């Protein structure tokens, strides 16, 4: 059911240590890492149009 | 225009007044202690700014 | 009672306009006016106001002069033109509290409801706000002194409807909005620390110097909760919030993420056309 994700928890065999957490800030990351993968298109696109107009 | 016309107009203004509406203009878009909301905000920046952010990417 | 009030420039321009008339006389003493506004609703609202003639004696403390014709004539033409307003307290220009302001304002707390008393000063050399609400009631005291007179400071804002912002920001031309950016920010940024400065040396010199040299039991007593207040923050060492500096580096990680890729984003056009424009208006220009 962890392995499904279905809720937060890990389980443990030799300790027996129950650990529950979270992490909140989801959408943060996602545009984030979206932002800078889509800037890199642009990037790269101006660097074969700057390559174009001179070489 | 026919039989009718209008005059200019101009203002006055001192240092006494100048000084004075200044600050009390300067203290109405400021705080008491000018101290108060500032953190406040600074503090909402975790909040509310967050969400601004986000909707600003 | 009342949580807060809401006090107009007018007013304070008519304080401007009471140092206007002057006309040099070497008297300029304390003036008494009446303050006018709505006492209807919860919240007070200053709209206008008039003068009235007030004048004290040299010696004597005890000595004040008001007008009941005079107030009632003036009172009874603007209750006629405007039904809106009414009469509400008073107001002084006095830098300093008299002990007379008890018997000043003993005539509007007998003839009209509680009055208000708002104090300002005749120099406009102070930062800070210049305008005081201290509401008149009757509170009992803790150590067991006689029951008398005690002014509460209130809270208060300025502020004005509509055609009054118009007006100020015509015949000014100088102040500008809030406008969210750099230097708007900044300047509170800087500044700020003086308003803080300025403020706590005014007040802790002579709040150090009375304390010890002096006497008349004002009630210390709020002033162990001051202290109090100071101590209410021990030097944290910061360790519980170490997390919270992470997370708001984070943030600031964050901004810097933000700029330099939409700063990059910018430099798209300008590090195309530096070049287009200026190869083709060479190759054409001759």
């Amino acid at each position: 059911m962890i392995l499904d994700k279905k809720f937060h928890g890990i389980l443990d065999q030799g300790e027996g240590v129950l650990i529950i957490f979270d992490e909140p800030p989801v959408d943060k990351t996602y545009e984030a890492a979206l932002e800078t993968i889509q800037n890199m298109s642009k990037v790269v696109d101006s660097l074969y149009n700057k390559a174009k107009k001179l070489t | 225009n026919r039989h009718y016309y209008s005059i200019t107009i101009n203002y006055r203004k001192n240092e006494l007044e100048q000084k004075m509406l200044l600050n009390l203009h300067k203290k109405s878009w400021m705080e008491g202690l000018t101290l108060q909301d500032y953190s406040e905000h600074c503090k909402h920046n975790e909040s509310v700014v967050k969400e601004m952010l986000e909707l600003a990417k | 009672a009342v949580q807060k009030v809401v006090v107009h420039p007018l007013v304070l321009l008519s304080v401007v306009d009471h140092f206007n008339r002057i006309g040099k006389v070497g008297n300029q003493k304390r003036v008494v006016g009446v303050l006018l506004g709505s006492w209807q609703k919860k919240v007070l609202d200053v709209s206008n106001s008039f003068a009235v003639p007030f004048d004290e004696d040299d010696k004597d403390d005890s000595v004040w002069f008001l007008d009941h014709d005079y107030l009632e004539n003036m009172y009874g033409m603007f209750k006629k033109v405007n039904a809106r307003e009414r009469i509400v307290g008073w107001y002084h220009t006095g830098p300093k509290l008299h002990k007379n302001d008890i018997a000043i304002n003993e005539l509007m707390k007998r003839y009209c409801p509680n009055s208000v008393l708002v104090i300002i000063d005749v120099k406009p050399k102070d930062l800070g706000l210049p305008t005081e609400a201290y509401i008149s009631v009757e509170e009992v005291h803790d150590d067991g002194t006689p029951t008398s007179k005690t002014f509460e400071h209130v809270t208060s804002e300025i502020g004005a409807e509509e055609a009054e912002e118009v007006g100020v920001e015509h015949l000014l031309r100088d102040i500008k909005d809030t406008t969210v950016g750099t230097l708007s920010q900044r300047i509170t940024n800087q500044v700020h620390g003086l308003k803080g400065l300025n403020s706590k040396l005014l007040d802790i010199r002579s709040y150090l110097e009375k304390v010890a040299t002096g006497k008349l039991p004002i009630n210390h007593q709020i002033i162990y909760q001051l202290q109090d207040v100071f101590n209410l923050l021990p030097d944290v060492s910061l360790q519980e919030f170490v997390k919270a500096f992470y997370l708001k580096t984070n943030d600031q990680m964050v901004v810097v993420y933000l700029a330099s890729l939409i700063r990059s984003v910018v430099a798209l056009h300008n590090l195309i056309n530096n070049k287009i424009a200026n190869r083709d208006a060479e190759k054409k220009e001759g």
